[PDB]
């Protein structure tokens, strides 16, 4: 993964696959490569802990809940606080 | 309201339409004009994520409001804190040369500082803005998966149900199961195209936001900045004690900044950001090639292999020989015991996948009898190309017995030909090309399930032939692509004979003009000296003259574009070609006097060549004797300057 | 080598030979006229023709208008000796223009030797001349001399623009249809021509001019000379053979008169309207006529009325009819010789083909009707020349047929008044109470051509008898410029028949013209009651009359038809609201800009469909524009097309009637094996023909009934588009005139510039519409017509299979031992289909011609194309601008297109632009491209110094290209000093640069409504908004020179400079980039041609930080990649990786077949290695274990049998384009593999490894077998 690859928990819900050595994976890497390797889904997927960063509550005009959706955080620590405002771009290079 | 699905045929017709429609829905894009250009927009994006979805159309609303309208936090920028500009008070009295070269140092520091600022803005863009478009990309991709899942479940239920209770034959259900699996793959491949669509769409948008929104805030900040710098630098130079007034004006001028000093936008660089090793690796792993046949000669070994980067296995006769073809080494199949076979799970095809087959083929044509050349067939389904009569036959047959049987006329002349076959299930269209022509365009809506083995067999029974550049693609081919493939490969710098084999030095050919293609050049004497003409008096019993091309270099074997050449003929002794004062070509005694001609060719005429001397090209004269003389003259019709050598 | 070898003047006195008063045959007494013999057998009489036919002798307009679309009447025309002198000269010039073409040279010769047969004898033993084929030439002494002639050109009758062949008859004989022939009198004038509309050429000529174009009179004369040619050879088609049309339906023409002869003459598609069965009928008809002439000659034993010999005469006709003469002197006609001759006269001599030779704009079909008449003068060379016609070489007139554009070339064309009135002949179409009837008149020639079904006759249902003998008609190949060249080079130009002494005829020669059939004047003003608005209504609603009032656009057809101030538009309601709004003066220009943008946007709209086979694109606005089909939203049109196919475009559904095909009956041969087998083969051959016949037939019915409907729809869409532009302009012009003198004075508003912009938008729109409609027409063929033929054909194959098998089995006795093999032949042959290939039956559909048009399109948009050719640097564009080259300009000897400009006043190049192409506009888009190579900046003096290099500024307005430290800069400036700059920045602090001192490809494009864009190596770099810029008026010249550069040692390289009249798109730019990279020649690091005998430092694209070195010299040593490169610098200026560090490679000739020291792709070479300034040989011993063969540098004498020969390859690279490959080979031709490197321990050793040859082309960007060759260059210049 090439973009925000330390934040992926927010962008993506991971689903885990079992890897057996050396039937799935050997000294040349995945048998049949990273795309077409045949891997079995892990029975553990259902044990994954789900703790949303925030929950979006969608109500109607009558103020009753239609749906409750989960947004997940990236896992990283935050702020504190704004870096760009207080950062001085160095004029002298040493 | 239809009667329930009972036949396997009915299941296929259903499954295929399910697939085509899914493809049409999910890969939908429309190109629009934006602030920064044309972007290929994912049509369903608004209906998927509820974004600009309050209109009746998301596309036009996005064209209206622009790339920035897709994200929730529009203004995140923070103008960075700078280091204010002061010129040292110790330079106030310096002499010119030293003052001069010290401000040069400050000039560089400054322009570097500008670059730093721009970077800072680019980082904020990435962190604040792209982050939001990448969220859109991910959610949109998840939407595609969610939809794909719905489809597969719908398909799986129907298959599961028919298998559960229906009179469909056991063997029939078996095929249905194998085939559906291939269709589910075809559906992922289609999903993948769509997930690429949302990536390009949204990446372009984010880049447009940098040009349209972030960048201009940078430019504002930078002209305030250099306006300041310009002030302080002018005020400084006026306060200079040790230089005169003419010096001040030249100095202020040398040190002044303008907008161009900080206009760093490079749109190609913006775009190149997203080309990572991974993006590349993915391209190469997922490209349309399922088979790309290569061959070459190692010492004591002939190498044949597949470059597609797929799972293709190759098995072939140990004694198969290699010969130079059009652009590379060609396989020689003798017609008797020799065969080669390619194995890929894609090759079995199915109901819903598309593919293209192409290759160069030269056939030493003898029998008319129908013979397997290449194909993939099992249980009497799949496709085969046969040798028949003077041509080929393309055959396509499904599990219900429906057939395409199509005669392609005149392919065995013992000249190379480029065969292209295109099978498109989305447009339900079969396309067959021979060389640069489109020989067949047909509907294949009537052909359903062509599931074959995973093996393509190249037999070439009973017809010794040459095969080169065999390729299988998982996508259809267009006419532009065919033309591009055909001509690109064709100009490698080699000149060719009438059969499109490489023209060789020191080999005997007969010479023919493009305009009279069946009439060879012959020699005729007029006044105690001998010229070159063609025979327009039918069976005047002029003998076809025998030609050989000679090179100043003994080591040179094959004739190439722009080579210098001497033309020779065997009559009694060896006679060499010279140009007379009337520009009429004649055979002479002495190699020394022989004229050295430049040989070249037309990029669109594959088997023909041109000849020139001192910029004057060679052609056929007007009727004279009656005879038409070979002449060096530039004023005739273009067609008369094309020749070919036939061995 | 001129056709008319005397230059006559009308007042020249009569000599009795080539200038005389002459009598032509006539019914009664005829008054002698002054004529000129311009060539043997060809005379010109510069007189209005009242003599030919005393019946119609009055030059006034007739009581009832002729039913043609265009006519002109002036009785005084050609009444003056001056006009006569000009007629003579014009006609002569046209003869010369025709003669100067290969095709015309044949035609003219054919006409001369086409002497009218001597059929006068009622006694067949004698050969006599026919009187009406002669004239009487009055001598100065008062006597007359009788003289025979082939052709006379005379002035027109009362209708000045009606040109035709006339000739005299015989009491019994039909001389034009019997192969005899008769002297031809052509009514013609070179002093007028026709105007017409053309939308088709926009594909190849996107800049095509607006409004009417003028027919080149040379085409018109040629047309008549072709008729004359038929008539002289007696092969003209009977005038009662006519193409009938259906006139009864509201949408159909009231009537149209066109004859098979005319169709034959036009050529092209018009001639393909005549089916094979009938084309055959004619060929056979005239062949037998020819055979008759042979037998008339054979029985003629003496000659009468001449001093010439029967020998000479019989030979005259042997050479006219191409007769074969046996040893006895008997004549016959060879079917082979005749076929060739009849083909030349009817398929080679055609209007279509002359157009191909003249290279002029001309109607593609008679169905594109002349819309206007024009007065012209072609006699002055400044007007019209023999070689170029109106489109004069080396001037604006040479481009896009401007010479024929009546508005651009307006001094050569004066609009006359068409005598055919407004709605002279029409139909009246009325919608019913959608409030009472709203009726409109529709011009007859605005209606649909719908050919009658009794026009297409076929024998398809007639069975045949296959026979041991039955034999095959040939392919019947299509006519092409190379076939014509075949006829040309075999044509005999030597022998013209003499002008013989003949017995004197009577003083008056008695005869009358051949009678023309009387044609019913078709009905006029037929009325029609309709329930729904038609296409004609929708189009009419888009029109307005000029006036002082402000018109408004409406989306209501009803409103528009009801009110003179309301014009219907198919544009969106948004466009409607915007164009209608009263606009403040201060917002006027921005308002116009928006309107021009919106216009271009809506007319350029193209929806792509991936659902259906033959139609890729759809233009959705065609629906509301013509009311195609019905209902409301344009989404209905896109939808209905996708669903129902192309049939929704058609006004009527054509009948395609293909019957049960006539089956084969085979004649049995008892006991004869060879005959029985031949019969079987023949039946199969004739079966292949049955397929070709059915396909020809359908193609023929499609050209006539379908492709003509689509061609009309197309013409109407252009009419629709032009109406929308006129309306929008009128509304804008009204708004401007509402302003105060003061307000106007602050708005620079040029309506001609705005018009020019909208006309370009209409052209872009027509390009798309054209493609869409072509695909539509073809789709209907493939899908809705061909299949009926294929069904009839497969049923035929089935019947034949049963017949053939029955024949084999019945004959099993004769055929014994062969029965199985024959079954297979029959079953295998007849189980195939023969696929329909459209390219086979018609000209425009070949695949290559699609790419061809694309190339043309870019070449015809180039208003400056600056190349080095022969010994000079010139402009290869049709404008041929002048180039002035300074004394200090330097040209690279190896490639002379590479131009070096130093910093000196003398080092400069100046282009003097033709006025028509100097840029002065608010709205006009333009692009420039060129390659440049910029030396590294070595010195602080180059810092913050911007210097100009290409200058098109005039009084601070124009464009220019300028450079600065690490910058390439584009500047735009209007006449108010408002400017825009766009820059490409590149650093000099870099390890290895894609730019510094390397050839770069620059492209700048300018869209005046939007953006200025700069591209580098084919990719978009930066864009800036220009729409706030007003009028830009650039310089009359372009100055290539270094302007303002303070670095005295500075210079630049530049090549392949182009200027384009449009905004290049991404695709065109990439294709440009690729095409100009010269992929057939290897390049060095700098971008120059790679060369032999030139030492190069080496760089591996996989690891650029590494250079090549030699561990040890000799077979026990090796070469490797070493590092780090180290760096070179000048503080504050550059910091780079040193490029000159390493061992040097030199490429030596091995197989090279010339001496130009350039390394071409696939050259076979040796590579020498420079080590401590000595030369060695790159070689390996391929016998070493392992696929990676370790390369060594060897003593040149000691290489022995080692692998040395290297094959050089040139590959495409992104942003570099410098990729070089080397494939090492042993001496048996085998592959040792490409040169590359491999890790051995920690050493990276140069290797030849066949592992590369197993790989596809570009794989990653990181290869290991891709190399760069770096020569020492003044532009880089570190210390070696
Ligand atoms: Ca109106
Ligand atoms: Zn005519």
């Amino acid at each position: 993964p090439d973009r925000f690859n330390n934040a992926l928990k927010h962008f993506y819900r991971k689903q885990y696959y079992k890897i057996d050595y050396p039937e799935n994976y050997s000294i040349n890497g995945f048998v049949n490569g990273q795309i077409n390797a045949q891997l079995s889904l892990s029975d553990r997927n259902q044990d994954i802990i789900n703790k949303p960063e925030e929950i979006i509550n969608l109500l109607n005009g009558n103020n009753v809940s239609l749906m409750r959706s989960n947004i997940y955080g990236d896992g990283l620590k935050s702020t504190v606080d704004d870096f760009y405002s207080n950062y001085k771009i160095p004029y002298n290079r040493a | 309201d239809n009667s329930p699905i009972d036949t396997d045929k009915k299941y296929y017709l259903w499954l295929r339409e399910i697939f085509r429609n899914y493809s049409f829905d999910i890969t939908a894009t429309q190109e629009i004009n934006t602030n920064c250009g044309i972007n290929k927009v994912v049509t369903w994006f608004g209906k998927a994520l509820n974004i600009l979805n309050t209109s009746d159309s998301f596309v036009e609303e996005f064209q209206n409001l622009g790339a920035i309208s897709l994200i929730n936090k529009k203004e995140n920028l923070s103008m960075p804190i700078i280091e204010s500009y002061e010129i040292p008070n110790d330079m106030l009295g310096l002499p010119l040369n030293d003052l001069n070269e010290k401000l040069f140092n400050i000039y560089s520091k400054n322009t570097a500082y500008f670059k730093k600022i721009y970077y800072n803005f680019l980082d904020q863009w990435w962190t604040q803005y792209y982050s939001q478009y990448f969220d859109l990309i991910c959610m949109a991709k998840r939407s595609v998966l969610a939809q794909e899942t719905l489809i597969k479940r719908i398909i799986q239920k129907k298959l599961s149900y028919l298998i559960g209770n229906s009179n469909i034959s056991s063997d029939n259900l078996a095929l249905m199961n194998l085939t559906t699996t291939n269709t589910l793959r075809d559906i992922s491949n289609e999903s993948q195209i769509a997930m690429n669509n949302v990536d390009s769409f949204l990446n372009n948008a984010a880049i447009c936001v940098f040009e349209s929104n972030i960048y201009p805030k940078f430019i504002s900040f930078m002209e305030q900045c250099i306006n300041n710098i310009n002030i302080k630098t002018k005020e400084f130079i006026q306060k200079c004690t040790n230089i005169n007034e003419d010096e001040k004006l030249q100095l202020i001028n040398q040190n002044v900044f303008n907008s161009l000093d900080f206009e760093f936008l490079n749109i190609q660089n913006m775009k190149s950001l997203f080309s990572s090793e991974t993006a590349l690796l993915i391209k190469e792993e997922t490209w349309p090639y399922e088979l790309v046949l290569y061959a070459f000669k190692e010492p004591g070994n002939n190498v044949i292999g597949d470059a597609s980067g797929k799972n293709t296995s190759i098995e072939y006769s140990k004694d198969i020989g290699l010969v130079y073809g059009i652009n590379s080494d060609a396989l020689y199949l003798n017609g008797s015991n020799q065969s080669i076979s390619f194995s890929n799970d894609f090759f079995e095809n199915g109901l819903t996948n598309s593919f293209s087959i192409y290759f160069w083929l030269r056939n030493l044509g003898k029998d008319t009898i129908k013979s397997k050349l290449i194909g993939s067939k099992e249980d009497n389904c799949g496709w085969e190309i046969y040798f028949q009569d003077t041509g080929l036959v393309f055959n396509m047959i499904d599990s219900n017995g429906n057939e395409k049987n199509i005669y392609l006329s005149d392919v065995s002349n013992n000249s190379w030909h480029y065969i292209t076959i295109s099978v498109d299930r989305l447009k339900e269209q079969l396309l067959i090309f021979i060389d640069d022509n489109l020989v067949a365009n047909e509907s294949i809506k009537e052909i359903l399930n062509i599931y074959s083995s995973n093996i393509i067999s190249l037999l070439s029974e009973n017809n010794p032939s040459y095969i080169e550049g065999l390729t299988i693609l998982n996508k259809p081919t267009t006419s532009q692509e065919v033309l591009s493939n055909y001509f690109e490969v064709l100009n490698n710098s080699y000149i060719r004979d009438s059969n499109e084999e490489r023209l060789e030095y020191n080999k005997t050919y007969q010479l023919y003009n493009y305009v009279f293609s069946d009439k060879p050049i012959c020699e005729v004497k007029q006044n105690n000296n001998i010229y070159l003409t063609i025979n327009n008096t039918n069976n005047l019993n002029l003998q076809a003259s025998k030609f050989k091309l000679l090179s100043i270099n003994p080591n040179k074997q094959y004739v190439q574009k722009l080579d210098e050449v001497i033309i020779s003929v065997l009559d009694n002794m060896e006679k060499y070609i010279d140009i007379s004062e009337d520009n009429r070509l004649q055979l002479i005694d002495n190699k020394n006097n022989a004229k050295k001609m430049i040989i070249s060719n037309d990029i669109f005429i594959s088997n023909c060549l041109t000849l020139s001397y001192n910029g004057k090209y060679i052609c056929l004269s007007m009727k004279d004797e009656n005879h038409n003389w070979m002449i060096c003259n530039n004023d005739m019709s273009k067609y008369l300057y094309l020749w070919s050598f036939k061995p | 080598m001129p056709f008319v070898n005397k230059q006559f003047n009308y007042k020249d006195p009569v000599n009795g030979v080539d200038i005389a008063y002459i009598k032509i045959p006539n019914a009664g007494q005829m008054q002698p006229v002054k004529a000129f013999k311009i060539h043997n057998k060809i005379w010109v009489i510069p007189e209005r023709d009242t003599f030919t036919n005393p019946e119609e002798g009055d030059l006034n307009p007739p009581p009832e208008a002729k039913q043609v679309p265009v006519s002109y009447y002036d009785s005084t025309y050609l009444s003056t000796d001056n006009e006569k002198d000009n007629y003579l000269k014009g006609v002569t010039k046209l003869f010369e223009r025709i003669y100067s073409t290969d095709l015309g040279r044949m035609l003219l010769t054919s006409i001369v030797r086409g002497i009218p047969f001597w059929g006068g004898s009622t006694i067949d033993t004698e050969l006599k001349v026919i009187d009406t084929n002669c004239i009487n030439v009055i001598q100065p002494d008062g006597s007359y001399r009788s003289e025979e002639l082939n052709l006379v050109i005379i002035g027109p009758s009362a209708d000045i623009i009606q040109f035709e062949c006339k000739s005299f008859g015989h009491e019994v004989l039909n001389l034009t249809r019997n192969g005899y022939g008769s002297t031809q009198y052509i009514r013609f004038s070179p002093d007028f021509t026709f105007g017409f509309e053309e939308s088709l050429e926009v594909d190849t000529n996107p800049l095509l001019g607006a409004g009417k174009f003028a027919t080149d009179p040379a085409v018109t004369l040629a047309h008549q000379l072709i008729h004359a040619g038929h008539r002289l050879y007696g092969i003209a088609i009977n005038p009662n053979r006519v193409f009938k049309v259906n006139t009864n339906a509201y949408y159909e023409m009231s009537g149209l008169e066109v004859s098979f002869e005319e169709l034959r003459t036009f050529g092209g598609h018009d001639a393909k309207f005549i089916d094979s069965l009938q084309e055959n009928e004619f060929r056979l008809y005239y062949y037998n006529k020819f055979k008759d002439i042979a037998s008339t000659l054979n029985k003629a034993k003496s000659i009468v009325g001449t001093t010439a010999s029967l020998q000479y005469m019989k030979n005259v006709f042997k050479e006219k009819y191409l007769l074969s003469e046996d040893t006895s002197g008997k004549f016959s006609v060879d079917k082979l010789k005749f076929d060739k001759l009849y083909k030349m006269l009817t398929e080679i001599y055609t209007e279509d083909n002359f157009v191909k030779f003249f290279k002029v704009l001309n109607a593609k079909t008679f169905l594109n009707f002349d819309k206007a008449v024009f007065k012209i003068n072609i006699v002055p060379k400044v007007n019209y020349t023999i070689y170029d016609g109106f489109n004069l070489r080396n001037t604006n007139l040479a481009a896009n047929f401007n010479g024929q554009n009546t508005e651009i070339n307006n001094m050569n064309f004066t609009k006359l008044k068409n005598f055919t009135g407004l709605f002279e002949f029409y139909k009246l179409l009325c919608v019913r109470g959608i409030l009472n009837d709203l009726c409109i008149k529709v011009n007859n020639w605005d209606l649909f051509f719908s050919p009658s079904e009794d026009n297409f006759t076929n024998d398809l249902n007639k069975g045949e008898e296959i026979t041991s003998d039955t034999n095959i008609e040939a392919a019947e190949e299509n006519i092409s410029l190379d076939l014509i060249q075949q006829y040309y080079l075999t044509f005999n130009f030597d022998n013209e028949p003499e002008n013989i002494s003949i017995e004197n005829l009577s003083s008056d020669i008695i005869g009358q013209l051949e009678l023309m059939p009387n044609i019913e004047r078709f009905p006029n003003g037929k009325k029609y009651e309709l329930d729904k608005y038609t296409m004609f209504h929708y189009l009419r609603a888009q029109e307005f009359e000029h006036g002082k009032s402000r018109i408004a656009l409406t989306n209501s057809v009803n409103e528009a038809l009801l009110n003179p101030s309301r014009v219907y538009t198919f544009f969106s309601s948004d466009y409607v609201k915007k164009v209608n709004k009263a606009t403040e003066a201060a917002m006027f220009l921005g308002w116009v800009e928006q309107l021009v943008y919106d216009f271009t946007d809506e007319t350029s709209e193209v929806s792509t469909t991936d659902k259906i086979a033959d139609i890729t694109i759809i233009i959705p606005y065609i629906g509301p524009a013509l009311n195609i089909g019905n209902m409301l939203y344009k989404d209905d049109f896109v939808g209905a097309l996708i669903f129902s196919g192309a049939v929704i475009l058609l006004e009527f559904i054509p009948e395609i009637a293909i019957p049960v095909l006539g089956t084969f009956a085979l004649v049995s041969y008892i006991a004869n094996k060879v005959l029985t087998v031949q019969t079987i083969d023949n039946a199969l051959s004739k079966r292949n023909e049955k397929w070709d016949e059915v396909y020809k037939y359908i193609v023929t019915n499609w050209l006539a009934k379908v492709n003509t409907q689509i061609d009309l729809i197309r013409k109407k869409m252009k009419e629709a588009l032009e109406n929308q532009a006129e309306a929008t302009k009128a509304i804008i012009n009204y708004q401007y005139n509402q302003y105060t003198e003061e307000e106007k004075n602050n708005i620079n508003f040029n309506i001609d510039d705005l018009s020019s912009k909208l006309n370009e938008s209409i052209n872009k729109a027509m390009i798309n519409i054209n493609k869409f409609l072509n695909q539509c027409s073809v789709s209907y063929l493939m899908n809705s017509m061909i299949p009926y033929g294929v069904k009839r054909l497969e049923d035929f194959d089935a019947s034949l299979k049963d017949a053939l098998l029955k024949y084999i089995y019945d004959n099993r006795g004769t055929l014994i031992g062969q029965v199985d093999r024959l079954k297979d032949k029959v079953n295998n042959t007849l189980s195939t289909d023969i696929p329909f290939q459209l390219s086979k039956y018609v000209d425009n559909q070949r695949l290559l011609s699609t790419f061809t048009e694309y190339i043309k399109n870019i070449i015809n948009t180039s208003i400056l194309n600056l190349r080095y050719e022969s010994n000079h640097l010139i402009d290869l564009s049709r404008y041929a601008s002048k180039i002035n080259i300074g004394s200090k300009v330097n040209f690279d000897p190896i490639d002379k297109n590479q131009i070096q400009l130093f910093n000196l006043e003398s080092s400069k190049i100046e282009v003097i632009l033709k006025n028509a192409i100097v840029y002065n506009s608010m709205y006009e888009n333009f692009s420039t491209s060129f390659w440049i190579r910029i030396p590294k900046y070595f010195n602080s003096i180059s810092l913050n110094n911007e210097y100009t290099i290409i200058n098109c500024m005039e009084n601070n307005s124009g464009w220019k290209v300028s450079l600065n430290y690490g910058e390439i800069i584009w500047t735009l400036q209007d006449t108010q000093e408002i400017k825009q700059r766009v820059v490409f920045k590149y650093s000099q602090m870099i390890n290895i640069s894609d730019y510094i001192n390397r050839w770069i490809f620059v492209t700048i494009t300018n869209n005046r409504l939007n953006n200025s864009k700069i591209y580098i190596n084919g990719r978009l770099i930066d864009q800036k908004p220009i729409s706030n810029l007003g009028n830009i008026h650039a310089s009359n010249n372009i100055m290539f020179k270094l302007d303002g550069c303070r670095d005295t040692h500075r210079y630049i390289w530049i090549k392949y400079f182009n200027l384009f009249d449009k905004e290049l798109n991404e695709k065109e730019i990439k294709d440009l980039y690729d095409n100009q990279s010269n992929s057939g020649i290897l390049k060095d690091f700098w971008g120059d041609y790679l060369q032999y005998d030139k030492p190069y430092y080496m760089l591996n694209l996989y690891d650029p930080n590494k250079y090549v070195d030699v561990n040890n010299v000799g077979i026990r040593g090796y070469m490797y990649l070493k590092g780090p490169r180290g760096s070179v610098m000048t503080t504050n200026i550059y910091l780079n990786s040193s490029l000159y560090r390493g061992a040097k490679f030199i490429i030596k000739k091995y197989a090279s077949g010339n001496k130009d020291n350039i390394v071409r792709n696939n050259d076979r070479v040796y590579i020498n290695v420079v080590v401590k300034n000595k030369e060695y040989r790159l070689a390996t011993n391929a016998s070493q274990a392992g696929v990676e063969k370790i390369l060594s540098a060897l003593e040149i004498p000691d290489v022995g049998n080692l692998s040395q020969v290297v094959v050089m390859k040139s590959k495409n690279d992104q942003g570099i384009t410098n990729k070089c490959k080397m494939n090492l080979q042993d001496n048996n031709g085998n592959d040792i593999g490409f040169i590359g490197f491999h890790q051995f321990n920690n050493i990276a050793k140069l290797v030849a490894s066949n592992w590369y040859n197993r790989q596809i082309e570009r794989s990653s960007r990181t290869l290991g077998c891709s190399w760069e060759f770096i020569p020492v260059d003044d532009g880089w210049g570190e210390r070696p």
